[PDB]
């Protein structure tokens, strides 16, 4: 695998596809 | 934090990983 | 009017958009 | 879980804000 | 919900969302 | 060559590459 | 409409053009 | 519009309700 | 069709419409 | 855990994801 | 090929490599 | 290239037809 530069919404479908079934939380700074 | 990471830098799948349920 | 159906990466970037910096959750085997 | 309630059946998106954190 | 930072196709997606069944148009400036 | 299928989200996405600035209308109910 | 047309038929990029403003 | 200013700046997806059918 | 500015994978989603079935090569330079 | 369908532009979002730079080849006749 | 494999049937994200350049 | 082209500046769909195989 490569490493990825990933913003925004992009970040989310990456780790949907990491994760799987597994799911997964998305947790920005605030 | 990662999300931040990921996109002012890079970050690779396995890091990602982490935060899978 | 009545909702459609969101599955997948289509369910998480619904989640992205609603929720953003909150950030979420996506635990499909719960 | 979300996938019964949104993907199976259907879902508002004031529903999809239930999980949020 | 909360606000959001929208640019290209990211405008077209959360208008789909937003919008469902009763569909949206989509007017850039020109 | 044949066409695919293109529904939802995957729809307005060809719509925004195909029309861009001249906009578009995406009217289901139709 | 699109949908019949695209969707549940198959369209070319040629006829998406069709719903351009 | 509200295309020029959700990427420039931000925007609801209230606003956004302005633009559906 | 208009032309478009295409980063990350936004290009692969653009190759993936305007090829079909016909399938596609994503090349970046190294 | 088991691995879920990866289609269409879902694929090719995947192949991004898992190539990038490498690049790859998206040939569905094959 | 690889809709059979992951389309259809179902693949790894390493079964995905098999189709880098 | 064309990944490069599309990016930094704009590129057409005719141009992208020529990596379809
Ligand atoms: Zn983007
Ligand atoms: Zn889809």
């Amino acid at each position: 695998f490569v490493n990825q530069h990933l913003c925004g919404s992009h970040l989310v479908e990456a780790l949907y596809l990491v994760c799987g079934e597994r799911g997964f939380f998305y947790t920005p700074k605030t | 934090g990662i999300v931040e990471q990921c996109c002012t830098s890079i970050c690779s799948l396995y890091q990602l990983e982490n935060y899978c349920n």
